[PDB]
């Protein structure tokens, strides 16, 4: 604590698009960075992407700068992760993670992690 | 189609309260939803802990207990233990069938 | 306790025809429902299906509606789910799911789950 | 050809007794069956406990035995114990060979 | 004890044949019985064979009757499956199993279980 | 690409200080990759121990702490418990991004 | 080419005594094949335990002995410990290369 | 203790060349040898190679002979084990092993074993 929330479970089918979500329970949005990070079984944990709720500063990389994309949200205060085009490879555990690197003390709290099923 | 979500894990201290929620798609969870929460322990093990929102199975202890919150059903256990640590899932009734969540790992240390 | 009955593990193989049961070790059948979900590796736990013993209610999705089944028995007292035109992606274990839902205290017990294997 | 049922899995306390039974789908568990009864731990252990519907290996306790109820074969345990959580096999002769179920899990809490 | 005593691991191809032992430490070849049984991941424990020193009577299915096939051994004592025409179908934990069945005590005790690999 | 390299395992003793590495493979890691730790214990559940080189996340022990070495991070582990045993995964910062190293099993005995 | 045989499993008690054979497909296991024992405990964990037919590692307690007999290389494990349930592996030298067994997994009880 | 250190995990794509590490914390390189094994479920460990520094002696097999080679590293000191023409195939858990066998006493300390993906 504090802590991070993500949803258990996603199922899509290769073509679709879905969004995973990244909650801070009791912190500052306007501040701090977010990343996403894929665990498949075998390949470790690739990470992926970023995100700043502005202006902007969601950051990926030459494979992912397609179908993956990141984001914010105010009101309730949420990040986002977008997967267009779902693959069957992209059925992996999706991680977020939080808080700081502003010039304070503390840590961030990893999300329990979103598996993505593809498909059944 | 309807999309139930929980968290994916909350880690938690022995004698610590916890909850977990369980958001419809649909809108509301409500008391037509009948929220039934299921203990998962390793070895596809499946337990009842509560049906229809806040109704204990047989010897399910008063620590646990379900009830609406808002727009979400929510589970609360009291005074964790050691035992408790296992996976929470929440199945709602959508009229005539189940849909389940991905279910919320609890870590308890120790 | 009260405690649901289901088969261990099943093996069939692509195309035939399995059925599955689901057995009330001391309740009333005519009262309560009956579910059966299934649980790949991955998948987590889909729901299925449904059932009524009397005229009948066993309702199941427009996936389901095809080879997928639902029933019950009387003398004895069982549940059934069927699959026809069984398929390798068939394969995992399905619970079946158990009693009140009338107006009275207590819960269901989750049958144990039965393994189907297809096909070797 | 021939099917063996038994229970998937089954629940159980310390010091209680519990039943795992097993059916032959071509009738009766007869003894030219000789019902078989077989622990499995974890890391595909095998260890056979009972031959011949009520024969024990050595050193299995009294408190494993077997018998033919009604038209199914029956393994009992008494006083159960933490140590007796396992996967149980039941397997049948039919004139030259075994068929097997698909094994009762048995938990004990704990 | 008394003990049972099956190879590890082995090794094969597609299209090779290979051949499982299975030993006795301290019983009477000519008295007892002998077994196969296949465990693939899922698909449970599946009886295959037996096996008798003299004349013989080893005894498979007509899946197995053509491929699988069991056997002795007298100056050491073992007992033998065949697998001829290898296929990657054939990759398991095959255990043996040992004692009694005359009329006499006691009970057999499984053999650890030879994990046949095809192929790498 | 940024390549991050750690040792696959390291086996200890209670009481005993542990050291855990982590290169670069884009040249000298600096304080620019805020060099993280984050322990993993069984059923994927990550916990992030130290961020930034060497900043403690809220109650982890003094016991943990980051450094640079050389051209490399480390983490030092003081007083090894058994509840030590984890996968101490190094996640490296570069411009925009984390790259995450292999994981360091740490076994301890016992 | 050369396939090394060991047993798939041995159950043992505390206190008791195992022995663990290896042997060579092309003849004798000779003291040119330097026997090498390696216990290997979950999650990959591999540890050299003797080395050339009976060479202990630092450490290795004198319980664990290896040697020749007849035409096979045997570990045996005097006094054996809940501790020291495990895979445990025999390596061979052919002139250039090792070949492994499948390993030899121990259970104690308990 | 004396001990070994490999690279936790490496990542790679098919027909591309890898290179993994085997390091000596605490030895002399020039008295000893130096093994890889490759470990993957179910097939066991499969014996790989050798290395010697000096003039060489690193030493595979006739399927190892192409792709898979060895090699060692003078002024920090290390081992090294190559992997030409990548296949999905490759994809395991590659052990080092590393001490005496010059006639002193002591034992090898087994690496930790470098997963190597292929691909994602
Ligand atoms: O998001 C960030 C940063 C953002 C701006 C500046 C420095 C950062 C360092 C980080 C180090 C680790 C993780 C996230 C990080
Ligand atoms: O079968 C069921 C249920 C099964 C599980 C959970 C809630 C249920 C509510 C019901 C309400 C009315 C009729 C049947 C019902
Ligand atoms: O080999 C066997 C058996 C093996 C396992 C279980 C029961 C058996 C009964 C037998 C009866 C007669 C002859 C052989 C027999
Ligand atoms: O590298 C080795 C070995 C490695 C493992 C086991 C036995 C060995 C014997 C050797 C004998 C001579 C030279 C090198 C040797």
């Amino acid at each position: 604590e504090v802590q991070l929330q993500q949803s258990g479970a996603e199922l899509v089918k290769p073509g679709a698009s879905v969004k995973l979500s990244c909650k801070a329970s009791g912190y500052t949005f306007t501040s701090y960075w977010m990343h996403w990070v894929k665990q498949r079984p075998g390949r470790g944990l690739e990470w992926i992407g970023r995100i700043d709720p502005n202006g902007g500063g969601t950051k990926y990389n030459e494979k992912f700068k397609s179908k993956a994309t990141l984001t914010v949200d105010k009101p309730s205060s949420t990040a986002y992760m977008q997967l267009s085009s779902l693959t069957s490879e992209d059925s992996a555990v999706y991680y977020c993670a939080r808080m700081w690197y502003y010039g304070t003390y503390y840590f961030d709290y990893w999300g329990q992690g979103t598996t993505l099923t593809v498909s059944s | 189609q309807a999309v139930v979500t929980q968290e994916s894990a909350l880690t938690t201290s022995p004698g610590e309260t916890v909850t977990l929620t369980c958001r419809s798609s649909t809108g509301a969870v409500t008391t037509s939803n009948y929220a039934n929460w299921v203990q998962e322990k390793p070895d596809h093990l499946f337990t009842g802990l509560i049906g229809g929102t806040n109704n204990r199975a047989p010897g399910v202890p008063a620590r646990f207990s379900g009830s609406l919150i808002g727009n979400k059903a929510a589970l609360t256990i009291t005074g964790a233990q050691t035992e408790d640590e296992a996976i929470y899932f929440c199945a709602l009734w959508y009229s005539n069938h189940l849909v389940f969540g991905g279910g919320t790992k609890l870590t308890v240390l120790e």
